[PDB]
């Protein structure tokens, strides 16, 4: 079944839960440098160079 | 055949989450010019 | 027969390839025999001459024209709206001279193999299980000559 | 009447002592058809010790 | 009149792509200070490791 | 990469020793190209 | 009837090696000209 | 030899009859007597190198 | 068999390719 | 069926619903009349198999081996029609107009690749009886065309009713008096017609709805590319459905 | 500290051999896969239906071919547009057979050349380099994009795209002029234009440098050894090469400027292949080139030919042969 | 067929031949195409011109257009690959 | 039907000139050691 018209070309259920588990263990990665950060200070340049 | 499937969704966005969160990692403030 | 073989596409200059390699016998085989002049007749009489082909031309229709330049008769490509075919017109061949000196053939499987052969120049008879002869043609001393001192020039 | 030690096999016969039957088109050294051998048949084995 | 719209607005629509590659290189190079050519005094690549 | 190799050396071949081995090679193509072209 | 692949035995069989065992003179005459220090070694 | 021989997490020896007219690769039980020096016996093979 | 000496020219000509990106003489100042 | 019916267009599509026979449900017994005309007969197979010389244990005698489908959903035959002729001993079938072949091609193991026309052209088929029943059993000949019209150019540009007829860049071929019959028949392209025998076997009807379905078998004969090779013997089985009238 | 902040630092460092950089994590598993397919569908795979009337046109080196030859096929016309991948073909053979590995290919190149271009943009960032060599390289990605994607969704399939092969190049090139006539469109014409051009002020910029080289060497050492790397002196004249190409047309045509000099080498030709990648781009949707059959005329009427009508008789040629079994009605629409 | 007798008899002899003529052949009589020709070439294998008669579907006035051609009209053997490209063989003018 | 006479056409095409260009790089490197002076000139 190839022209159907489905989500991402999920077919069956089991992908989602491959696409899931790609973007949060890619994301938990980023958190742990880039999140948990002050979401409320700002700069007045064109670019930031606040920390790591 | 919906084994080799699940293999290639994983290995996009494994690669894609690389690439968008990539320069979401302060990407800009990495220039030979200041840090 | 030495006059009739200059009277051969095959042993034109111009009929050559360059990748291809060896003497010109590696064409077509060791010649052995001149097998006549064919003089195609329709079945009103007149003379027909097989349209010969130019150096250009790898692949050419055999055409069958008259003294004055009608097409009379040729091999179609398209056989299914044949005006000119060689079953409507009755092309009998008549060889003179050669190893088929008075021979008629006059049905279409064997004229069509003859107005084949004599598009290109004369015809003869050769050995091509000597050489292991493919069967396209080479170049004379003379081309090969004229390759490698104008390259070189 | 045709097996591999006539086709002049040299390293063919190591791979089918130990266990290798089948191969990527389909066919067998015994005869019986096969819908998939998988990764190891003697394609698999070939480009794996390529690699 | 469809091969006259999938053939220009086709045709603009590559060099606005490249409208994109020029405007943003020269943004975020213009963000970063080096939109102007390398300092003589300060070249990055000689602060940096052997080639290999 | 690291330091430079102690165990460096050269290799040498004087002239005779190239005659040597050229003319081996040639009487071993010379004898065994018989049997070869069968 | 020779085999074909005859030529390519013997040819290669004379070429490869003897061409290798040129190289290993060549440069034995270069590292000698090269240590005498005058017009050659450069 | 207790692997892939006997056929316990493998495919095991090709095997064949007195006459070279049957064969096809099977798992193959070791033999532990005297009978495994008997070097036709494929069992010896799986005796061997498990021992 | 004939194909074979086509296979030779390209892997061939891949591996030169490899030495010359990884093995290359690397310029030095100074 | 009618739950086929049912779907709209967009929803069929893409889905490999339409390659596929409907599924009868029940069995009974249906009455040809006289003017009895048959609807909607599909035929799809759902398993191939070519004869070969297989490798046994130490024999070589000829088996069926089976076959992957390479064409993807194309095989499936369709909107076949034809009166019911009642002779009195049994009730006989004749096709008449409906899409009646389907070119397929299906791989072997070694990797050869082997063309068919699956056709039931000019079919003749004869059962016990004369009422429909799930024990009735019709089969009966049909005419194999070639796989090929006569038209087609081969990679040379030679054909049966059109192209050249010698090869085209070997002009050194036809020199002498043999010219090129040495390769004579590469040059002929001859259409050719074969048999094959069809078995069907209806199994489950319905009266109310007038509309049978069983299961098949047939066998035929692959193609020769117009006396280029030996054909293969065909076998296939399937599933099939129609609707009496 | 944190193990994203290393790896951030080492994806984006300069120090590697080869920098990946973040268009490097899609550009190198793209282009390893583009590689890794094609080295093994050039060499070893199966015949491929490209008309879709299942004659399959062989093209690997197993099957009898050779470098010229061998190529790639596109996929069928039986699939035509639509997205054919492994897991959506039911098996290998039957991927093999439909054309399955050329958008296999295709696909995954397009991907790593996109990103292969980014990833230029990227190491200019980090080296401190003004930005746009990856401008230019814009002209091969819109001409790589032309002739595997645009063409084959304009003329709606991808046994329409080109093949990947030498010979198949060759085949496209020729059916795309019978079908779209190439040469009469002024696009076409000024790319010519860029790689003559192109070709021109190479060798005439390569020229006058390499004429008026300083001294630096002996005779028996060689020329190019006069150039220490890294230097800061200019190693020639270049008031030299511009006396000479001053008097060598005229005075006013010469660039004193080296860096208006440098930059008219990099507008000419890429600014003729972005018009020429848009040529094949509107001739995708069937907007040909100029058609002058039959414009000279007569008092009478009669038809007197031009070369272009010459030019015609060749179109006509290769028209009526191509696909010589996949048409059945007077017009290839397609 | 590398020789096949009867090719004048197709589309140019100016004297037709039935079973294995395209439907273009028949264009060349005033009055056939396209309706008498649809007849024609649409049914089986003819042994003669009387064989012409006995279409299911003539009128008098199908009838008399085969009537007036009768000559020009003649039956041959049929060979199979012209039988079934009767109605398109790929040729358009 | 392939002419055998082209295998000895490229196998020497390619194998005579290019172990050519390797003799003159092993001398090359054998000169600037044979100068060097230091555990490989000899
Ligand atoms: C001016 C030079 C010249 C000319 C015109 C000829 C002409 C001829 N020679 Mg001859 N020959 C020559 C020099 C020449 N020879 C030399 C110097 C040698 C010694 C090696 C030979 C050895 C020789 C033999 C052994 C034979 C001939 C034969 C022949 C005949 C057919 C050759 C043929 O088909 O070409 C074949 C066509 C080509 C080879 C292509 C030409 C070269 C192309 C353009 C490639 C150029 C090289 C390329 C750029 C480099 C690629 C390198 C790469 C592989 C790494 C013909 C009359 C044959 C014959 O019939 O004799 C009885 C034969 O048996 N010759
Ligand atoms: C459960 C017990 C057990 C069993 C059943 C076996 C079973 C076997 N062993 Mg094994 N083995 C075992 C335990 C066991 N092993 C243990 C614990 C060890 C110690 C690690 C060994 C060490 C061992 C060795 C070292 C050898 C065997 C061999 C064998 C095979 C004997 C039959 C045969 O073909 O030999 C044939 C018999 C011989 C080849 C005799 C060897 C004598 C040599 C060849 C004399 C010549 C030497 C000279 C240099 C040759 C040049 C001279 C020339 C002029 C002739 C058989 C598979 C033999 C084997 O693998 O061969 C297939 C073998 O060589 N075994
Ligand atoms: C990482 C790089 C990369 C990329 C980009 C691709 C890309 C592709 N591969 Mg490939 N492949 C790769 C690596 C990669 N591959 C590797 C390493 C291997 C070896 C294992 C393969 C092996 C392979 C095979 C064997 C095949 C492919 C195929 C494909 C194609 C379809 C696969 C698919 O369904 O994607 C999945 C994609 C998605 C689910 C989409 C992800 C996009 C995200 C969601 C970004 C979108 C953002 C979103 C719009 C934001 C919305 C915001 C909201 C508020 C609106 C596609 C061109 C197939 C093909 O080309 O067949 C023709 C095929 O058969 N690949
Ligand atoms: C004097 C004759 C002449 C000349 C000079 C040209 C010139 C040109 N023609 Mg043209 N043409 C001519 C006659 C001519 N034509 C005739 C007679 C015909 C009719 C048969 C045509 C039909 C024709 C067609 C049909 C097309 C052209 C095209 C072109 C352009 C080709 C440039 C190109 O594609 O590079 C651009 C570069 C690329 C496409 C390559 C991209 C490569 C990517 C970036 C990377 C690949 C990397 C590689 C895989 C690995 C690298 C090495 C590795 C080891 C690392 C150029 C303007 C093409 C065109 O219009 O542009 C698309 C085109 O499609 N011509
Ligand atoms: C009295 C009688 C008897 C009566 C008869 C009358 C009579 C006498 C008639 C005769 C008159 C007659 C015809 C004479 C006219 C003479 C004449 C002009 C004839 C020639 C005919 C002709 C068609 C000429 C036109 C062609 C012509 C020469 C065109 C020039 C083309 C042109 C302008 C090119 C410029 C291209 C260009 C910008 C190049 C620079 C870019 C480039 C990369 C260069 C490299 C480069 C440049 C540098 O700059 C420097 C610095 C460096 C480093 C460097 O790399
Ligand atoms: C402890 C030591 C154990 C012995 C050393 C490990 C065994 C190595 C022997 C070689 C490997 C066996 C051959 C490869 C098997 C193979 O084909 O796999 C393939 C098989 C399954 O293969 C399947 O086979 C099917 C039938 O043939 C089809 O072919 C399928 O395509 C194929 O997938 O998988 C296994 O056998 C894997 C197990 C092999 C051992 C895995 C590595 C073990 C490494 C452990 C040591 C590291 C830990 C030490 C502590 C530190
Ligand atoms: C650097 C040098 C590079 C060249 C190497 C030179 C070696 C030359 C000798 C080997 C080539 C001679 C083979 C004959 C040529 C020929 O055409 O054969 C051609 C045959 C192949 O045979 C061909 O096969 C084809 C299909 O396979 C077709 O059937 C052909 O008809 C058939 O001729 O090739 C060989 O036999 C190569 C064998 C090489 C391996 C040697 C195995 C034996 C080695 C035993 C080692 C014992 C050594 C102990 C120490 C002493
Ligand atoms: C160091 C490299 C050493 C290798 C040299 C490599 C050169 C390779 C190219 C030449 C070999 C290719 C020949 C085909 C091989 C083949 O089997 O042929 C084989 C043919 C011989 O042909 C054989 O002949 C036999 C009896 O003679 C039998 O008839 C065989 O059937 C027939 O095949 O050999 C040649 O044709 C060799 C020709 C070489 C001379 C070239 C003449 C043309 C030169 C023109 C110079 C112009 C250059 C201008 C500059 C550009
Ligand atoms: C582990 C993942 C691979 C799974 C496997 O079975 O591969 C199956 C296929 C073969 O298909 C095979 O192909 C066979 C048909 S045919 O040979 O293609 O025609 C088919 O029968 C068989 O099922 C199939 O496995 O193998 C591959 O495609 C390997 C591609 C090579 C990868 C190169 C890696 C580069 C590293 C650097
Ligand atoms: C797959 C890759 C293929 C690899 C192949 C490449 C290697 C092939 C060549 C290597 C072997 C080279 C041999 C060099 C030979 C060599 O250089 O000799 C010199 C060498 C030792 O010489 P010295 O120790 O004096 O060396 C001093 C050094 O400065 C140089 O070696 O002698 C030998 O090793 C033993 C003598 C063999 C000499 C040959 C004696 C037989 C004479 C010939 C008989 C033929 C005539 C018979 C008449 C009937
Ligand atoms: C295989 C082949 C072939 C063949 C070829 C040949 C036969 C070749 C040969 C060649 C040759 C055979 C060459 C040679 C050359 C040489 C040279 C180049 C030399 C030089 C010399 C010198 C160096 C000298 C020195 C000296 C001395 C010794 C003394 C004094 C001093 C001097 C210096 C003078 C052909 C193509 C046919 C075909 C295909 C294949
Ligand atoms: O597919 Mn490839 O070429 Ca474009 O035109 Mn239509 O389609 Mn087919 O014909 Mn012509
Ligand atoms: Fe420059």
């Amino acid at each position: 079944t190839e022209g159907t018209n489905e989500w991402f070309g999920v077919d069956d259920l089991r992908l989602l839960a491959v696409l899931f588990l790609g973007h949060w263990a890619i994301l938990s990665l980023w958190l742990g440098s880039y999140g948990d950060s002050n979401e409320d200070e700002d700069f007045f340049g064109e670019i930031d160079y606040s920390a790591r | 055949m919906l084994t080799l499937k699940i293999l290639v969704y994983t290995t996009v966005i494994f690669f894609v989450s690389l690439f968008i969160f990539g320069f979401l990692s302060s990407d800009p403030s990495r220039n030979p010019n200041r840090k | 027969d030495k006059l009739a073989f200059y009277d051969y596409i095959g042993n034109n200059p111009a009929k050559g390839g360059l990748f291809r390699a060896g003497p010109m016998n590696k064409g077509d085989g060791i010649a052995e025999a001149w097998l006549g002049h064919p003089i195609f007749r329709d079945k009103e009489g007149r003379e027909l001459t097989v349209r010969r082909m130019p150096a250009f031309f790898e692949t050419f229709p055999v055409i069958l024209v008259d003294k004055d330049g009608i097409i009379r008769a040729d091999i179609p490509f398209r056989r299914a709206e044949s005006k000119y075919s060689i079953e409507q017109v009755g092309v009998t061949v008549d060889f003179y001279g050669g190893k088929l000196n008075g021979q008629t053939f006059k049905d279409a499987p064997t004229v069509k193999k003859f107005a084949r052969k004599a598009q290109l120049g004369e015809v003869f008879e050769f050995d091509r299980t000597s050489l292991e002869s493919d069967g396209v043609f080479r170049s004379s001393p003379r081309g090969w000559y004229t390759y490698g001192h104008a390259n070189f020039a | 009447l045709n097996p591999m030690w006539r086709q002049g096999m040299f390293v063919m016969p190591f791979m089918t002592r130990l266990g290798i039957t089948d191969s990527w088109g389909g066919w067998s050294i015994t005869g019986e058809s096969v819908s998939n051998p998988g990764i190891w048949s003697f394609e698999g084995v070939a480009l794996s010790h390529i690699i | 009149p469809r091969s006259w719209l999938c053939c220009s607005h086709f045709f603009l629509a590559f060099f606005f792509l490249v409208g994109h590659w020029w405007h943003s290189g020269r943004a975020r190079a213009a963000a970063a200070g080096f939109e102007k050519g390398i300092n003589r005094a300060n070249e990055p690549v000689l602060s940096m490791r052997p080639i290999d | 990469m690291t330091g430079p190799n102690p165990n460096k050396q050269a290799v040498e071949l004087n002239r005779t020793s190239l005659y040597w081995g050229l003319l081996l090679i040639f009487v071993l193509a010379v004898l065994f190209s018989s049997y070869f072209f069968n | 009837e020779v085999q074909f692949g005859a030529y390519l035995a013997v040819l290669l069989g004379t070429f490869l090696p003897a061409l290798f065992l040129v190289n290993l003179f060549i440069q034995t005459e270069a590292r000698k000209a090269g240590k005498a220090g005058g017009q050659d070694s450069d | 030899g207790a692997f892939h021989v006997t056929g316990l997490f493998g495919p095991g020896i090709w095997v064949s009859d007195a006459y070279g007219i049957t064969g096809k690769v099977q798992p193959v039980a070791p033999a532990w007597g005297a009978d495994g020096f008997n070097p036709f016996n494929p069992g010896g093979i799986a005796a061997h190198h498990i021992a | 068999m004939e194909a074979l000496v086509y296979t030779f020219l390209l892997i061939g000509t891949l591996m030169v390719i490899f030495f010359a990106v990884f093995f290359r003489e690397t310029p030095r100042i100074l | 069926k009618s739950q086929i019916n049912e779907l709209s267009y967009l929803q069929v599509k893409g889905t490999g619903l339409a390659n596929r026979c409907a599924e009868v449900v029940g069995e009974d017994s249906i009455k040809p009349k006289p003017g009895a005309k048959l609807v909607d007969m599909c035929i799809e197979p759902k398993a191939w198999a070519v004869e070969e010389e297989v490798g046994k244990a130490g024999k070589t005698e000829k088996k069926f081996v089976n076959s992957k489908v390479m064409t993807r959903q194309t095989y499936t035959l369709d909107a076949i029609e034809g009166p019911i002729t009642v002779d009195g001993g049994k009730i006989t079938f004749n096709e008449k107009e409906g899409i009646d072949y389907a070119a397929t091609t299906v791989q072997l193991p070694g990797g050869e690749r082997v063309p068919f026309l699956f056709t039931v052209k000019d079919l003749v088929a004869k059962g016990n009886g004369d009422t429909f029943k799930p024990g009735f059993q019709m089969g009966g000949d049909f005419n194999t065309p070639s796989y090929r019209t006569g038209l087609f150019l081969d990679p040379k540009g030679r054909g049966g009713t059109t192209g050249y007829d010698m090869a085209v860049a070997l002009p050194a071929l036809q020199l002498g008096e043999e010219g090129d019959a040495e390769l004579f028949g590469e040059n002929n392209k001859v259409f050719d017609i074969t048999q094959g025998r069809i078995e069907m076997e209806v199994n489950k009807v319905n009266a109310e709805d007038s509309e049978i379905g069983g299961v098949f078998v047939a066998t035929q004969l692959s193609d020769t590319d117009m006396g280029s090779k030996t054909p293969k013997k065909v076998l296939t089985k399937g599933i099939f459905y129609a609707k009496v009238d | 500290v944190s193990l994203w902040e290393r790896f951030c630092a080492w994806i984006t460092s300069t120090e590697n051999r080869l920098y990946i950089g973040w268009f490097g994590c899609l550009m190198f598993p793209t282009l390893l896969t583009a590689t890794s397919c094609f080295i093994i569908a050039f060499i070893a795979a199966p015949p491929v239906d490209i008309d879709g009337i299942r004659e399959p046109v062989a093209g690997s080196l197993l099957y009898g071919n050779n470098i010229i030859s061998g190529a790639v096929v596109p996929s069928s016309n039986a699939i035509g547009m639509h997205f054919y991948p492994i897991w959506e073909a039911a098996s290998i053979d039957e991927w093999l057979y439909n054309g399955g590995p050329y958008q296999l290919i295709v696909l995954h190149f397009l991907l790593g050349v996109s990103a292969y271009m980014g990833r230029e943009w990227e190491l200019s960032y980090r080296l401190g380099m003004r930005p746009w060599i990856f401008v230019a390289f814009s002209a091969p990605v819109a001409a790589a994009s032309a002739v595997f994607l645009v063409y084959p969704i304009g003329q709606g399939s991808f046994s329409d795209g080109m093949p990947l092969g030498i010979s198949g190049t060759f085949n496209f090139m020729l059916v795309f002029q019978a079908e779209h006539n190439i040469l009469m469109h002024p696009f076409h014409m000024a790319g010519v234009a860029g790689v003559f051009g192109g070709s021109l002020f190479s060798a005439m910029h390569g020229s006058l440098v390499t004429s008026s080289l300083i001294r630096e060497t002996t005779e028996n050492e060689s020329t190019n050894y006069g150039y220490k790397f890294g230097q800061e002196e200019e190693t020639y004249n270049i008031v030299a090469a511009h006396g000479y190409f001053g008097r060598l047309i005229f005075q006013y045509a010469s660039f004193n400027n080296s860096r208006a000099l440098h930059f008219f080498l990099a507008l000419w030709p890429v600014v003729g292949i972005w018009i020429t990648s848009m040529g094949i781009s509107t001739m995708a949707f069937n907007l040909n080139g100029f058609n002058f059959n039959q414009s000279v005329v007569d008092s009478q009427g009669r038809v007197i030919n031009t070369w272009a009508d010459i030019l015609n008789r060749a179109n006509l040629g290769i028209e009526v042969m191509h696909e010589r079994n996949a048409h059945n009605f007077p017009l290839d629409l397609a | 067929v590398i020789d096949y007798e009867n090719i004048g008899y197709l589309g140019g002899s100016s004297i037709v031949d039935i079973n294995n003529a395209n439907v273009r052949a028949y264009l060349k009589m005033p009055g056939m195409y396209p309706t008498v020709a649809g007849k024609i070439v649409s049914h089986g294998p003819y042994s003669g011109v009387a064989d012409l008669y006995k279409i299911p579907g003539l009128s008098s006035a199908e009838a008399d257009v085969i009537k007036k051609y009768e000559s020009r009209l003649t039956a041959k053997t049929p060979s199979p690959d012209y039988v079934i490209d009767r109605i398109n063989n790929g040729l358009y003018r």
